[PDB]
């Protein structure tokens, strides 16, 4: 059971991403859920269509609005997910700075207090760790 | 595929356009693509002949079909094998029922199969195939069963 609550939803392969009533976009995987992104605004999920390389919202209006699914964050907390640490490592090139040290906090709520010591780019992260 | 902008008419491009995809359905490959059927005037031979060298036989049942005529109908299709003699009519539920399969496979190398058929309330089939080659034999008993 998921701790933010799905006004709208969508299946991107098994992961769900949906959108909150929080206007938080969150990602359910393995029973957990993550933030993707924060909408600043109440969005509704069209659909993803695959030719645009989006996601495309709208808002009160009939028109178009684009987020882009953040992929890379995605396959690092999934692989986190599946207990697969290493694999999730080699997505951490491609992580940035803090997102590092955040993706790392993901790995460490799953388990491996080190493997998340390497890619936490904070050295605070590394030294509790 | 690129998108440039298109003003309906039949084409019409614009200046600067995105790259677009657009999906489409998977695109299935049967044996039957592989083959070319052909019935033989005498199986026995054909069936010898091609080359009993690759030979290589499995049983299978198939349990959806409940007589021999559907049984001949269904390997006849999937494999793109004419079954010989106009064995597709065989007689209504004998017990024992020898079907003679022919056609060519690609490269033009002749590929047989034969498949002796034991009817109980369900079809059976001990599948023998011969061919010039050790790939029409393995294609057709791993495509039937």
């Amino acid at each position: 059971e998921i701790q933010e609550i799905v006004k709208t939803g969508l299946w991107v392969g098994d992961c769900f991403i949906y959108t909150s009533s929080v206007n938080r976009l969150n990602y359910y995987v393995g029973g957990e859920i993550v933030t993707i992104a924060h909408l600043d605004r109440t969005m509704y999920l069209l659909g993803y269509i695959p030719k645009d390389n989006r996601l495309y919202l709208g808002d009160k209006e009939l028109n178009i609005v684009s987020y882009s699914l953040l992929v890379s964050v995605l396959e690092y907390q999934t692989a986190v997910m599946r207990r697969d640490f290493s694999m999730a490592d080699k997505v951490l090139p491609t992580i940035p700075k803090e997102q590092r040290t955040r993706v790392a906090h993901f790995l460490e709520k799953q388990g491996f207090k080190q493997q998340a010591l390497t890619v936490s780019t904070d050295p605070e992260h590394r030294f509790e760790l | 595929f690129t998108v440039k902008d298109c003003d309906p008419n039949t084409g019409e491009i614009d200046e600067e356009g995105y790259e677009d995809e657009y999906v489409l359905e998977d695109l299935e490959v049967t044996v039957a693509d592989h083959i070319q059927k052909v019935m033989k005037v005498n199986f026995e031979a054909a069936w010898d002949e091609v080359g009993d060298e690759f030979e290589k036989e499995e049983t299978f049942t198939l349990s959806t079909i409940k007589t021999l005529e559907e049984a001949v109908g269904n390997i006849v299709k999937f494999l793109g094998m004419h079954p010989c003699e106009r064995s597709d009519k065989v007689p209504e539920n004998k017990n024992t029922h020898t079907l003679l399969l022919a056609g060519v496979f690609r490269g033009g190398h002749d590929i047989l199969v034969r498949s002796r058929l034991l009817l109980l309330d369900t079809v059976t089939m001990q599948v023998t195939a011969r061919s010039s080659e050790e790939l029409p034999v393995d294609i057709i008993l791993a495509s039937v069963g």
